[PDB]
């Protein structure tokens, strides 16, 4: 029954992959610093 | 007189409490600058030197003279100089007040 078996294991291969896909750490490590100098005060005039 | 001239300036102290150093350097001129206007202040009064006309009656044969020019003193008065910059300034600060209004607005937001 090679062409089920070569069916089955690349159709378990790709589910292989998309449940690595999946795999990972979403790290919400965005610093707002950049915030601390995006204001500038009002520029005077001389 | 010497009243807005020689006893009179502008408080600093709350000038340097906002200014952000390199971005309004140009504060170090406008201290140091107006503080020209200062440096001759302290010279430039009214009447820098009352005249004595007792002195030059007694050291003059003939006071007629000293009499006339101390008539020709008191009959001129230098009244205070014209001035052509006021509007300027007035426009100069009601686009201040537009403008602050604007970064007020955009400060709220």
């Amino acid at each position: 029954p090679w062409i089920m078996v070569f069916l089955v294991s690349m159709a378990l291969l790709w589910a292989i992959m998309t449940m690595v896909f999946f795999l990972y750490q979403p790290r919400s490590v965005s610093s707002a610093k950049g915030f601390s100098d995006r204001t500038v005060y009002l520029n005077w005039k001389w | 007189a010497s009243k807005r001239i020689a006893r009179s300036s502008i408080d600093w102290a709350k000038m340097a409490e906002s200014v952000p150093e390199s971005q309004k350097a140009m504060y170090n001129q406008f201290k140091a600058k107006s503080d020209g206007y200062i440096r001759k202040a302290l010279s430039y009064p009214e009447q820098p030197s009352p005249i004595n006309w007792e002195h030059y009656r007694k050291s003059l044969t003939n006071p007629a003279m000293v009499d006339a020019f101390k008539k020709q003193y008191e009959a001129l008065k230098v009244p205070y100089p014209e001035d052509k910059v006021s509007s300027q300034i007035d426009a100069q600060e009601a686009e201040a007040k537009k403008e602050i209004t604007k970064f007020i607005q955009e400060s709220r937001g």
